RNA sequence: CAUGCUUGAGGUUCUAACUCUGGUCCGUAAUCCGGAUCGAGGACAGUGUAUGGUGGGCAGUUUGACUGGGGCGGUCUCCU
RNA sequence: CUUGUCGGGUAAGUUCCGACCUGCACGAAUGGCGUAACGAUGGCGGCGCUGUCUCCACCCGAGACUCAGUGAAAUUGAAA
RNA sequence: GAAAGACCAAGGGUUCCUGCGCAACGUUAAUCGACGCAGGGUUAGUCGGUUCCUAAGGCGAGGCUGAAAAGCGUAGUCGAUGGGAAACAGGUUAAUAUUCCUGUACUUCUGGUUACUGCGAUGGAGGGACGGAGAAGGCUAGGCCAGCUUGGCGUUGGUUGUCCAAGUUUAAGGUGGUAGGCUGAAAUCUUAGGUAAAUCCGGGGUUUCAAGGCCGAGAGCUGAUGACGAGUCGUCUAGAUGACGAAGUGGUUGAUGCCAUGCUUCCAAGAAAAGCUUCUAAGCUUCAGGUAACCAGGAACCGUACCCCAAACCGACACAGGUGGUCGGGUAGAGAAUACCAAGGCGCUUGAGAGAACUCGGGUGAAGGAACUAGGCAAAAUGGCACCGUAACUUCGGGAGAAGGUGCGCCGGCUAGGGUGAAGGAUUUACUCCGUAAGCUCUGGCUGGUCGAAGAUACCAGGCCGCUGCGACUGUUUAUUAAAAACACAGCACUCUGCAAACACGAAAGUGGACGUAUAGGGUGUGACGCCUGCCCGGUGCCGGAAGGUUAAUUGAUGG
RNA sequence: UUACCACGGAGUGAUUCAUGACUGGGGUGAAGUCGUAACAAGGUAGCCGUAGGGGAACCUGCGGCUGGAUC
């Protein structure tokens, strides 16, 4: 649930924490962990390519199974864990022959369940099957875009998509963004919604909580000099006397930037 | 007050050493330029 | 009018060129890369060349003289 | 314009606090008006305290001064 | 004296010790020297490297890309600031010592002999292997006190004694499995898994028992009838040398060190690989190999002098500067503050006078008490512990140590507790439980007396209050005239982006975003919180529309 | 000399009177200005609660009442 903190300090007055008592509080499953090192936003040339990145806590990478290709064998939910590098929770499945795995936890799975996958699976939440044998009007998550590639869409906390139409070798579903897209019916998905939907009610509270996550401060372009930003310059406070623009000269108050033209036929209608 | 030169012999050989010059052509031009002048040292 | 023979434009469809930062086999002790084969898209996308639009993101420059100091104002050629 | 006018504070207040509206030339995310806590932040007023001051006096150490040793500097057309 | 004392690392390179010297160097002289000349000086199976393993990162066969140079990168192999075998005490030099010597250890490898045997990886499993804060303990180093041994009897009253001084030391290792932490154990039958296999790991079913198993400081014993030890005797040259050599015990206190990589708890969710154990594959199988016991032998190479918070390093200097880590005693004290000392080290490489103005750093000041000044700048003042008491306002935490006040030294009397702990009791009969007089140690209560001007007596150690502007706060900023009202900030809003994402660095391959997936990512503005955020789409931008006008390369009718 | 204690003194609050630049509504008064909201179905039936708007009476939305006329 959401817990508000007493205003004992100036930095505690506006902290709203999201604490889950049902999360596992031991050590993660060691065989499914591997190291990942930070980058600071730097590419192999050593230059900052994405800015406002740096610092934070040390993290391991959890090998989450996004394909779910053990069809037919039943599973059991051993526990629901915390992932430092998701916004959703993860669940440790234990199949009928050892074979422990990490998946993205659905909303309702706690400690038992069966979570079978493949053709012939029931329509319980947490099961996975091809999108063609899924009743229309249902809510799905973890949709894959290519057969055998793994889940790509609707993976963050509280995310879901709705299955709206089906005809031919494709199937149409409405994305969380408001965008109508057609997906191949041979692809796979999982039934239900992603857990941790209360994640959007948190409040960090203080400037140091953002630094714990690896985010560096943002300096406004109107606070710079003309040589650093198109918005810079002026005596006293100014308001960026030109149309608002990116640091590299691109307009940012409503100008569209999609120019793919290869996947245009997969868009039934844009989110606009 | 801290000054600009803080010695370290390991960082000295890895930047200006003989094997560092030989790794690139622009460091090989430095060595051939110092041989044409007759420098006694020839490397850091 | 009925066809024949081209040829401008549009739509649909197919696979065989091309594309895949999709699967599994081999080179192989290897998340690179190739070859093979399934799957998907498909003459589109993309690249070369020619051309219209946009483009202080970036560049090379220009922005007169007189003047009871410069600037502002006025004047700059011809006739009485 | 301007030390606007009125009230308070002072023996006396171009600063301060409360109002008036005649806003040269406030104004609503280049945010408007308030706001507890916080500030080596700006302005004003009190208590205590005092060499800050009336107005300086005496005392103690280190230089200045003399003797012995070592021994610079900027500058300089020439100087009765 | 939490260094101005010792010791590591970096850096330096003979500055180290001895003999001979004083021209130059040393801010003066110098017989002295980190100075000149000449000799000498650094001893390792265990210390630090190397060797084994990997992090960030580098290089990178083939490869992909690129006018050329070259860029990126796979297999791989480099790269510590990390992981991985093992030594301690005592002697001795002018100069080295955990290295030499004495004594007592530990680790690892090689070759033979015997006995018994399924051996085998690059591969599978286990293990290695880890965060912040906090709190109860257990212990040790260290410190005090008492006793013991040796010596002493005090230039001036007393001092043969509830006197004075010194010493009362001892390691690694072995044995011991304790305070304490974690954990169910065994047999049997199997198997959609760990790429192949597996007797190993994982999963499943049945039966039996409540007991095993793994870690773990420290005590005691032993090392040690030994070393060390004030001092005594002898010999030699005011000191060395050989032999000898007293006591060497108990009680309290006690860590920031160890148990502890433990335990509890919280989000920001907390290295890798090898060494190590185990399983089998390809292959051998009476040769190879493995497991024990015994004997013999080895452990290579490199660095060890000296400075090291400085006169030897970085600053042109024998320069109030800078420089990572370890140890860190006594009396007061909360304390690593502060004061006076210990061990140890030093008096800072020009002196001697005298006692003018003036300058610098301080002490005291009559009567006033901010009249000074741009401005209470500077100075003066406050300052501790316990107890009483404390306003507006508030986001209900605060404001607040608001404000203000009372007590505090020393010596007696009475009196309340806690810890440790002989003897005794239990039997679980010994590294165990309860509990103890004296002794030592810690925390109180109420009653007098007494000295001074003054008892938080020195060092140390908040001044406070009332109106207002700005910024919500902690934070950051112009190295070297600006620390702020400037930047950031949590919160808010707009807009873009469907993943081969937008966007950014790259002639490109590719990389970041992100091993993320619209509760996500980028850009822009505003800047906690409260109440709110009005009117204008004419201009410029952005978004949507597509009818109609203009409109590029291209084409080439017609005319000349 | 000790104890008790009046006057007096210091600090910080509470409560109650008077007064205060300037401001908010109310009542009364005179042939003043603008509109016509209510009383008839008052010419959009009026009232009640609440929210927004407007020179003003008031208008509009939502819910409620008859203390509403013709039928
Ligand atoms: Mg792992
Ligand atoms: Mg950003
Ligand atoms: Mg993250
Ligand atoms: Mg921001
Ligand atoms: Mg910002
Ligand atoms: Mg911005
Ligand atoms: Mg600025
Ligand atoms: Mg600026
Ligand atoms: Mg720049
Ligand atoms: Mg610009
Ligand atoms: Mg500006
Ligand atoms: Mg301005
Ligand atoms: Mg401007
Ligand atoms: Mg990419
Ligand atoms: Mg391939
Ligand atoms: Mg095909
Ligand atoms: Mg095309
Ligand atoms: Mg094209
Ligand atoms: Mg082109
Ligand atoms: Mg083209
Ligand atoms: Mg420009
Ligand atoms: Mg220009
Ligand atoms: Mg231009
Ligand atoms: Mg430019
Ligand atoms: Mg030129
Ligand atoms: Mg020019
Ligand atoms: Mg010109
Ligand atoms: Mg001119
Ligand atoms: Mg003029
Ligand atoms: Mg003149
Ligand atoms: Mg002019
Ligand atoms: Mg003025
Ligand atoms: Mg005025
Ligand atoms: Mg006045
Ligand atoms: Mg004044
Ligand atoms: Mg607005
Ligand atoms: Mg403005
Ligand atoms: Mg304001
Ligand atoms: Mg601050
Ligand atoms: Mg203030
Ligand atoms: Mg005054
Ligand atoms: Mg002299
Ligand atoms: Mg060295
Ligand atoms: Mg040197
Ligand atoms: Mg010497
Ligand atoms: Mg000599
Ligand atoms: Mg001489
Ligand atoms: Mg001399
Ligand atoms: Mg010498
Ligand atoms: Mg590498
Ligand atoms: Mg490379
Ligand atoms: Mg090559
Ligand atoms: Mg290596
Ligand atoms: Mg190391
Ligand atoms: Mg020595
Ligand atoms: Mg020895
Ligand atoms: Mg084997
Ligand atoms: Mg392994
Ligand atoms: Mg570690
Ligand atoms: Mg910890
Ligand atoms: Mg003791
Ligand atoms: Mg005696
Ligand atoms: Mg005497
Ligand atoms: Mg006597
Ligand atoms: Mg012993
Ligand atoms: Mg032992
Ligand atoms: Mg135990
Ligand atoms: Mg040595
Ligand atoms: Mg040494
Ligand atoms: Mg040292
Ligand atoms: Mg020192
Ligand atoms: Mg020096
Ligand atoms: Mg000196
Ligand atoms: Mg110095
Ligand atoms: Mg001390
Ligand atoms: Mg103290
Ligand atoms: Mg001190
Ligand atoms: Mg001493
Ligand atoms: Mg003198
Ligand atoms: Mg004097
Ligand atoms: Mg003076
Ligand atoms: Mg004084
Ligand atoms: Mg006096
Ligand atoms: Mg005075
Ligand atoms: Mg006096
Ligand atoms: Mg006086
Ligand atoms: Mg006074
Ligand atoms: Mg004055
Ligand atoms: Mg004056
Ligand atoms: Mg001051
Ligand atoms: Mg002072
Ligand atoms: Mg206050
Ligand atoms: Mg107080
Ligand atoms: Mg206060
Ligand atoms: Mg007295
Ligand atoms: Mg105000
Ligand atoms: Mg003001
Ligand atoms: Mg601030
Ligand atoms: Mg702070
Ligand atoms: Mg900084
Ligand atoms: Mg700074
Ligand atoms: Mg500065
Ligand atoms: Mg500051
Ligand atoms: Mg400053
Ligand atoms: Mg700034
Ligand atoms: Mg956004
Ligand atoms: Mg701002
Ligand atoms: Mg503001
Ligand atoms: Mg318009
Ligand atoms: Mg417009
Ligand atoms: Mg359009
Ligand atoms: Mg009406
Ligand atoms: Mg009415
Ligand atoms: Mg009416
Ligand atoms: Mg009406
Ligand atoms: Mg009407
Ligand atoms: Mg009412
Ligand atoms: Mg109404
Ligand atoms: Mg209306
Ligand atoms: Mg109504
Ligand atoms: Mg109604």
């Amino acid at each position: 649930a959401i817990v508000k903190c007493k205003p004992t300090s100036a930095g505690r007055r506006f902290v709203v924490k999201v604490v889950n008592q049902e999360l596992h509080k031991g050590a993660p499953y060691a065989p499914l962990l591997e190291k990942k090192s930070k980058s600071g936003g730097r590419n192999n040339n050593g230059r900052i390519t994405t800015r406002h990145i740096g610092g934070g806590h040390k993290q391991h990478y959890r090998l989450v199974d996004f394909r779910r290709n053990k069809d037919g064998i039943p599973a059991i939910v051993e526990r629901v864990e915390y992932d430092p590098n998701r916004t959703a929770h993860i669940a440790l499945l234990k199949y009928a022959d050892g074979e422990r795995r990490y998946i993205i936890a659905p909303k309702g799975v706690a400690a038992g369940d069966q979570l079978i996958s493949g053709i012939g699976a029931p329509i319980k939440a947490g099961n996975s099957m091809p999108l063609r044998n899924i009743p229309v009007g249902s809510t799905v998550h973890g949709i894959e875009l290519k057969p055998g590639k793994g889940a790509q869409i609707a993976r963050s906390a509280g995310a879901s998509a709705q299955l709206v139409a089906r005809e031919g070798a494709y199937v149409t579903l409405r994305l969380r963004s408001g965008e109508m897209r057609k997906v191949l019916a041979e692809c796979r998905a999982t039934l239900g919604e992603v857990s941790n939907s209360e994640h959007s009610l948190r409040s960090l509270g203080k400037a140091g909580a953002t630094r714990w996550r690896g985010v560096r401060p943002t300096v406004r372009g109107v606070a710079m000099n003309p040589v650093d930003h198109p918005h810079g310059g002026g005596e006293g406070r100014t308001s960026a006397g030109r149309h608002p623009v990116s640091p590299w000269g691109l307009q940012t108050k409503g100008k569209k930037t999609r120019s793919n033209k290869r996947t245009d036929n997969m868009i039934v209608r844009r989110r606009k | 007050m801290k000054r600009t030169f803080q010695p370290s012999t390991l960082k000295r050989a890895r930047v200006h050493g003989f094997r560092a010059r030989m790794a690139t052509k622009n460091g090989r031009q430095v060595l051939s330029r110092r041989r044409a002048k007759g420098r006694k040292r020839l490397t850091v």
